[PDB]
């Protein structure tokens, strides 16, 4: 679960993220396409070229579903529903996968985040990604 | 893979009293009831809405025997795994998009499978050998992934 | 989530363990051992040899958190509140381990259930476990 | 492992900008802070009580910077970790009893670390590329379990 003190460490780093939340998503994602190239497979209808507009789009997406649940931190299932949903019944991502994301949106968070990736913060992140992975998965069965 | 003289005798002797159409069926039938969002490459399938539905349907059963009689194959060929499977994985990658993770979720229910059919027999010691083949094949079919 | 179908399959199942439940546990930690080694990492105390009592007596302790973990279906994180302190701040196993015993504890009541190991019973109580793993990691961090 | 002659000159390129111990540290710190199971091997480092304590203490420090100097000669042979890391990888299972996750879990924090301090140019390529030789490693000091 996420305690008080995870809640203001992920407000904070994300706060900080601002208006590049969807440049950041788009980072992201081409960091798992070229890390976990299984992933792809997801991806197979979408031109995964660097810069293509369809990654930008969708990493917009992830990013503005990332802010919302950060926004309702203290009630995702809630804020998520239509997502846990999509992905479930519709995507149906295999759960693995989404260790994967959590660990490339890590990766771009401290690239970006110099003075405020402490380990702290950096802990408090690996959890938030985590719920919010568990959210997403949890209808799957 | 690498098995012990005793693991190729156990893994071998099983193997010739399973029944490929009837345990192909099972283990793909549970494949799909136990992990539903398999059923996303077999939208072309028929009723999968229900254990009987799935277990019932001739397309599932089609296509586990087929599944098993590739298996059965690698196990003939236990030291070229990867030469064996190459020209499948790079089936499943470039035409099928089947994310390999699948090959894992299978190589465990069909442990499952054995198990439930051959009780007793079915030993901790044969579980083992039988999962290091798995995971072979599961590993042989991600191998031209890209 | 657990819906009452999969109740009703885990107690009527688990009602069929009985008597052999530590019996069965035995076995698990056993094809456990010889199939992950990995997993062996945790019990370098143990003498692991086949028959060996300190398995069968681990076997039992196992079983019977599974037989509390039935009767108190809708009220898990209560009934393995103990459990879960100790996995998490004492033992510290992996969570991937969870997987590996969760597999091996499935493998054998098939091996024993050969009339009640149902596919829709072989569904439920793979949710069954991974809800008792998911409990038993949840105060890790 | 398996690398390109690129991703081999990217990966020995940042490494020569590494301060070893620092990293060393900070990676081994970031372990016992994010995932806090893997505290289980040092109860006799002392006061692990707080991320502060944990990343400022001397023991996790010392500590890092020997796993950091083997993984640094490590990169000399790309060609062969498995020869390489043999005796370690019998050493973790025999006398230490660490569990090979924990590898992968380090792998990843130090991926992690690699991103924070390099910044931009750790770029999706170089990730990419650090990402095979932290699997590499893991996998290399995991041959050896039994
Ligand atoms: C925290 C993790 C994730 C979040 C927040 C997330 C969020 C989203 C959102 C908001 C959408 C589109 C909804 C709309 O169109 O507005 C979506 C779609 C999609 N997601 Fe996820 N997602 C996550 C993880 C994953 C992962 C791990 C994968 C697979 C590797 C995946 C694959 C897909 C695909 C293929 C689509 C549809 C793309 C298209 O065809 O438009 N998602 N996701
Ligand atoms: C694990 C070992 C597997 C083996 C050896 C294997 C082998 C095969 C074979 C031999 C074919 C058909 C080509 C022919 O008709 O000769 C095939 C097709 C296929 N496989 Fe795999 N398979 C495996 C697992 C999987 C998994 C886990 C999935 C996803 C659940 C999958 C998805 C498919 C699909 C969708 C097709 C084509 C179906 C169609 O065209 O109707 N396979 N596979
Ligand atoms: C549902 C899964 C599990 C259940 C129900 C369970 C239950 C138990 C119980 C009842 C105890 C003894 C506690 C006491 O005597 O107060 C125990 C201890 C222990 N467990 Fe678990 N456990 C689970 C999973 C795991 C896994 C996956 C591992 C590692 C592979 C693990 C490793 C240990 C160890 C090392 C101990 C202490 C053994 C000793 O030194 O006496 N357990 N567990
Ligand atoms: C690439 C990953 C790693 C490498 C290269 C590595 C390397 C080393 C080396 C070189 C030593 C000392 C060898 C000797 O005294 O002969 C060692 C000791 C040790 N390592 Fe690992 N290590 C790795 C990962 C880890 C992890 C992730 C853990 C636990 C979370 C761990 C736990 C230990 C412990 C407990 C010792 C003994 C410390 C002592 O007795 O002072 N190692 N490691």
């Amino acid at each position: 679960v996420l305690s008080p003190a995870d809640k203001t460490n992920v407000k904070a780093a994300w706060g900080k993220v601002g208006a590049h939340a969807g440049e950041y998503g788009a980072e992201a994602l081409e960091r798992m396409f070229l890390s976990f190239p299984t992933t792809k497979t997801y991806f197979p209808h979408f031109d995964l070229s660097h810069g293509s507009a369809q990654v930008k789009g969708h990493g917009k997406k992830v990013a503005d579903a990332l802010t919302n649940a950060v926004a309702h931190v203290d009630d995702m299932p809630n804020a998520l529903s239509a997502l846990s949903d999509l992905h479930a019944h519709k995507l149906r991502v295999d759960p693995v996968n989404f260790k994967l994301l959590s660990h490339c949106l890590l990766v771009t968070l401290a690239a970006h985040l110099p003075a405020e990736f402490t380990p702290a913060v950096h802990a408090s992140l690996d959890k938030f990604l985590a719920s919010v992975s568990t959210v997403l998965t949890s209808k799957y069965r | 893979v690498h098995l012990t003289p005793e693991e190729k005798s156990a893994v071998t002797a099983l193997w010739g009293k399973v029944n490929v159409d009837e345990v192909g069926g099972e283990a793909l039938g549970r494949l799909l009831v136990v992990y539903p969002w398999t059923q996303r490459f077999f939208e072309s399938f028929g009723d999968l809405s229900t254990p009987d539905a799935v277990m019932g349907n001739p397309k599932v059963k089609a296509h586990g025997k087929k599944v098993l009689g590739a298996f059965s194959d690698g196990l003939a060929h236990l030291d070229n795994l990867k030469g064996t499977f190459a020209t499948l994985s790079e089936l499943h990658c470039d035409k099928l998009h089947v994310d390999p993770e699948n090959f894992r979720l299978l190589g465990n229910v069909l442990v499952g499978v054995l198990a439930h059919h051959f009780g007793k027999e079915f030993t901790p010691p044969v579980q083992a050998a039988y999962q290091k083949v798995v995971a072979g094949v599961a590993n042989a079919l991600a191998h031209k992934y890209h």
